[PDB]
RNA sequence: AUGGUGAA
RNA sequence: GUUCUUUGUAAAGUGCCUUCGAAGAGUCGAGUUGUUUGGGAAUGCAGCUCUAAGUGGGUGGUUCCAUCUAAAGCUAA
RNA sequence: GUUUGACCUCAAAUCAGGUAGGAGUACCCGCUGAACUUAUAUCAAUAAGCGGAGGAAAAGAAACCAACCGGGAUUGCCUUAGUAACGCGAGUGAAGCGGCAAAAGCUCAAAUUUGAAAUCUGGUACCUUCGGUGCCCGAGUUGUAAUUUGGAGAGGG
């Protein structure tokens, strides 16, 4: 690899701001409260069925985890 | 649906 | 149904053209300067022939720069890669012989 | 007598593995039917969120070929295949009970193919056989 | 493959079918090595045919 | 072709063109000296092979120093603004030859340059003056 | 209704505060076209017959004002209520309150490009300002902290 | 730069703000006719990528196709048919309803002396590039027609019209091989 | 079949 | 060739040392309904429910490795 | 200030500077598209019709081909080959490698010029007029001027 390049944190501190301003999509909704009531075993389907990847599911259920995690915890 | 923004990334500011 | 008719009209019309480049490029030799490569696919992995472009590294090891090299009418890559150290040996000996046997034009 | 099993392919399907596809999803209830999936640990993965264990994965290589997994996700192993609702009915060789190898893929196919009498997709009627049969080193199984 | 490894799996993966009825089993004596012709598979689809009838007969009467 | 026809039996007139001749006749014009020596009746090949000068320098495809001295013999055959000036003799008369006090010259060095880019300069204006 | 990101604008300073913010920069306009032309004019005909301190002005452009914000030169920010792409300033509120940047929200675009001799400017903002004004600017950032951050502290809630 | 920021918070299109953004951009439009004239694009980030120049001689044209030919292309041809003295460079989505499905689109106006002097633009006065739409040259235009390296593309990468000609021409010598 | 013409 | 102009602390190229170092979203993809091929992985194209990440993604052969960096455009032979 | 002016939008001018219609159509680029003819296959992604330019048009410098000691834009011929593949009958039917002809690579987006929108359209007076200078006005800061496309690239010594 000669290209792969990494974040250089500045893609990350954009990212973050974007998500926190934009919101929760409604189906990025439903998915918190799925986490938050039923876990991860139940919110992993919902993700997989509207996005169809499993590894994006995944991906999508860290994500959200990791964004209540810093909500809840402050 | 409705429900206040969480500064959850701007709580802490950037040194 | 085509038929080419025009076989020893088209051989002469390329003749033609290239005494037409010949007389409007009068010192260069009509084409740039292509390396040697090695062909690929096993029945063809014994077979040498010439490639398109010498890589970066050919021609920083040949001791001019790719973008002077160019304007020297020196072929140059910049997707190939070298991988085996002797076709890169032939290429720098061949990039050598051919900056000896130039001689160049002042610009005034 | 119960189980669950769970259905994915390789990607690029058209003429003949989505009909091939199609047919067994219909003829297995029991079975549950995924999208296509990425080339190997995910797929045990994949099974829990259904408990389902067992999955028929077919993974489409060399740009000519077909090949079909069967494996148990949690603890169980895993063999590779590359022979070419209605309740059936499934027959077996007598060679199946000769190696070990050939009893544990015999087993396997019993308890990955054989639909369970209760299941949430099930009929109480047969209305087709198949026989499972070892020869020249390999299986042949028609539905017929 | 080696038969250690394949034995001590298949102690795990076998259930246990005769332990209970064969009627929720719903599951022949023949080896079918001894088919000749092979490759135009006449007596191939013939063995195949007899051995599903076989199993059959003995699946009918149990409902 | 009915605009042929019509072109034909009018009395306009042809715009005839005669250039068959020339398309073999081909004129070196891009060198005052192989344009001298240049042949026209020998052919691309025989004559870069009759002067020396290699055609292709690939293998050609299918079968097959007497001027090139001449192009040897021709081949063996700046200066500073006002302002810089000035500001260079403001440098020199104002701290010599010590470019590190010249770097910190706020009043003089009005650009920050490195020590290198004066003394460089002020060479290069030694070089034209005393 | 719309969500908190929206409507967080049209919470613009009091009439006091937008008068003073707008005097203090009045006093930083940017030379225009004609007075950079005679000036430059001027020096050509000096230098033809034969040293000064960095100029002073209000930074407004959108990517130059971004640019200076996250970096934290920028001391004040003026942002424009009426931005027809709401997109290119929706992220300049919370951008500033993650970088710890002052900044305000005016009524009008064009009274942003009127003091910075433009038709329209998104946004005005301060880098450097003389020492004369540096406690004037420090006063100006606190009243505006003060009416905005805290009158206002619901700003970023209640859709 | 801002335009970071703009391109990292279009990828959340189902946001509440886009959201909302979307219903009443889709309302405003509804309002106008089907072509209009529109003073800046929506969605610089895009543009700016897609060749935009903010400067004379560059034009952005809002258009309105029913949703289901591409309809990109479709909304392409028809800016385009009406605005014959612009060329056609790119388009992108903006907004899209139920009943209806908005792109905008970018034109260049090479009669202008601005784009004419231009060196980066002026090769799109040249005649060649005439109502590029029309012909497919655009990137909805390249896209149907399935125009790309790889095995993918292979039985249609030089177009599905000149194959015919090449399989179903007899090529013959002087001296037949 | 395609493209057009006429018509108490 | 002949020349008239050059202009200014102006521009460009190479090696070394230091500090930084940014890549195209209703887009890929999955799903579904039609078209295309003699194309077995309908690839490709067409309507639409859905719709992602940046040490990431696509294309492949093997339990790892090989190549490239799509969603922008120009170019005579 | 019960008032003026700006920003934005919408309209009018027999105002100034500009362009598209159509014809032609052998070749090209897209939409659309049947039957005779032969045992979904096949005539056939053909005939006709529609829209768009040229002397050629499209494509063109890889999210390529390959599993080799790796090749290195697109394009056309031979070859691969009547092979792989499909249909497994009738028949349809490619592509890597190899040789030849010609070979040129580049242009944007993306990180602040901010110690100076330095950019450009248009009007006017001149001149050395396919244009140049001075002035004026406007476009532009919701981005025109320098550099860079990973083959990197940028700030300093």
């Amino acid at each position: 690899s000669y290209k792969k390049g990494a974040a250089s944190n500045r893609t990350k501190f954009v990212r973050s701001l974007v998500r926190e301003i934009a919101g929760l999509s409604p189906y990025e909704r439903r998915l918190i409260d799925l986490i938050r009531n039923s876990g991860e075993k139940r919110a992993r389907k919902v993700a997989k069925k509207r996005l169809g990847s499993f590894t994006r599911a995944k991906a999508k259920v860290e994500e959200m985890n990791n964004i209540i995690a810093a909500s809840r915890r402050h | 649906p409705y429900e206040p923004l969480i500064d959850w990334f701007t709580r802490h500011e950037e040194v | 149904v085509k038929v080419h008719f025009d076989q020893a009209g088209k051989k002469v019309s390329r003749r033609n053209a290239r005494a037409t480049r010949a007389a409007k490029i009068a010192p260069r030799p009509l084409d740039l300067l292509r390396p040697v490569v090695r062909a690929p696919t096993v029945k063809y992995n014994r077979k040498v022939r010439a490639g398109r472009g010498f890589t970066l590294a050919e021609v920083k090891a040949a001791g001019l720069t790719a973008a002077y090299a160019r304007t020297i009418g020196i072929a140059v890559d910049h997707r190939r890669q070298n991988r085996n150290q002797e076709i890169f040996d032939a290429n720098v000996q061949r990039l050598k012989e051919y900056q000896s046997k130039i001689i160049v034009f002042p610009r005034n | 007598n119960k189980q669950r099993t769970l259905l994915i392919s390789s990607r690029g399907v058209n003429y003949r593995h989505r009909h091939l596809i199609q047919d067994l999803s219909g003829l297995l209830p029991h079975s549950r039917k995924e999208p296509k999936l990425d080339t190997l640990q995910q797929l045990n993965e994949i099974a829990e969120l259904y408990n389902c264990n067992n999955v028929l994965f077919f993974e489409a290589r060399k740009h000519q070929d077909l090949y079909l997994w069967l494996s148990k996700p949690p603890n169980g192993p895993t063999i590779k295949f590359y022979i070419q609702g209605s309740r059936p009915v499934l027959s077996f060789d007598q060679r199946f009970e000769s190696s070990p190898h050939y009893q544990l893929i015999k087993e396997l196919l019993v308890h990955n193919f054989g639909v369970p009498p209760n299941a949430r997709k099930s009929k109480p009627f047969i209305d087709h056989v198949m026989s499972f049969s070892i020869v020249d080193d390999k299986i042949w199984v028609r539905t017929y | 493959n080696n038969t250690k490894a394949m034995k001590h799996a298949l102690e795990r993966v076998q259930l246990p079918w005769k332990k209970h009825s064969f009627q929720e089993h719903q599951s022949e004596t023949n080896t079918d090595e001894h088919i000749k012709d092979i490759y135009d598979d006449t007596e191939r689809e013939l063995a195949f045919y007899k051995q599903s009838l076989d199993a059959v007969l003995v699946a009918r009467d149990e409902l | 072709s009915v605009r042929k026809r019509k072109m034909n039996r009018s009395s306009v007139g042809k715009a005839t063109r005669r250039n068959k001749d020339k398309q073999r006749k081909i004129n070196i014009q891009s060198n005052p000296i192989i344009a001298a020596n240049w042949d026209y009746s020998l052919t691309m090949a025989q004559n870069y092979k009759k002067l020396g000068l290699r055609a292709k320098l690939q293998t050609p495809a299918g079968g097959k120093e007497t001027e090139v001295v001449k192009k040897l013999e021709e081949l063996a055959s700046r200066s500073q603004s006002e302002r810089e000036e000035e500001w260079l003799e403001k440098l020199y008369k104002k701290h010599g030859d010590d470019y590190k006090k010249m770097f910190f010259d706020k009043k003089l060095n009005i650009y920050q340059q490195s020590e290198g880019d004066l003394k460089r300069r002020l060479l290069r204006w030694k070089k034209r003056n005393g | 209704k719309v969500p908190p990101t929206i409507a967080q604008f049209q919470y613009t300073l009091d009439r006091n505060t937008a008068a003073e913010t707008f005097k203090l920069f009045n006093k930083y306009r940017p030379e225009t076209a004609a007075e950079k032309k005679e000036r430059l004019t001027k020096e050509a005909a000096a230098v033809a017959e034969g040293a000064s301190p960095k100029p002073y002005a209000v930074k407004y452009g959108l990517n130059h004002v971004v640019a200076l914000i996250e970096n934290k030169k920028a001391k004040l920010v003026l942002i424009a209520n009426d931005v027809d792409p709401i997109e290119l300033v929706v992220f300049l509120p919370a951008l500033c309150k993650k970088m710890g940047v002052p900044y305000a929200i005016v009524k009008g675009k064009a009274r942003l490009g009127t003091l910075v001799n433009q038709k329209t400017s998104a946004v005005a903002a301060l880098t450097e300002v003389r020492a004369e004004d540096e406690a004037a600017l420090a006063k100006l950032v606190s009243t505006i902290d003060a009416n905005f951050a805290d009158k206002y502290d619901e700003v970023k809630k209640h859709w | 730069g801002a335009y970071k920021y703009l391109e990292e918070l279009q990828r959340k299109k189902q946001s509440d703000v886009l959201r909302f953004l979307q219903r009443v951009r889709v309302w405003e439009y509804r309002q106008k006719n089907v072509i209009h004239r529109a003073a800046r694009p929506t969605r610089p980030d895009k543009a700016r990528r897609l060749g935009y120049k903010a400067k004379q001689g560059f034009v952005i044209y809002r258009v309105r196709v029913r949703r289901g030919r591409s309809l990109r292309a479709t909304a392409e041809e028809r800016v385009g048919r009406r605005a014959a003295n612009l060329r056609v460079l790119n388009s992108y989505w903006v907004n899209q309803d139920s009943t209806y499905k908005y792109f905008e689109v970018i034109l260049v106006d090479p009669q202008h002396k601005a784009i004419r002097r231009d060196a980066r633009y002026n090769w799109i006065c040249d005649p060649v590039h005439k109502h590029r739409e029309a012909r497919g040259l655009t990137a909805t235009g390249k896209k149907s027609r399935g125009i790309n390296k790889g095995h993918k593309f292979n039985n249609t990468k030089a177009g599905r019209r000149k194959t015919w000609k090449r399989q179903n021409t007899l090529s013959l010598w002087r001296y037949r091989k």
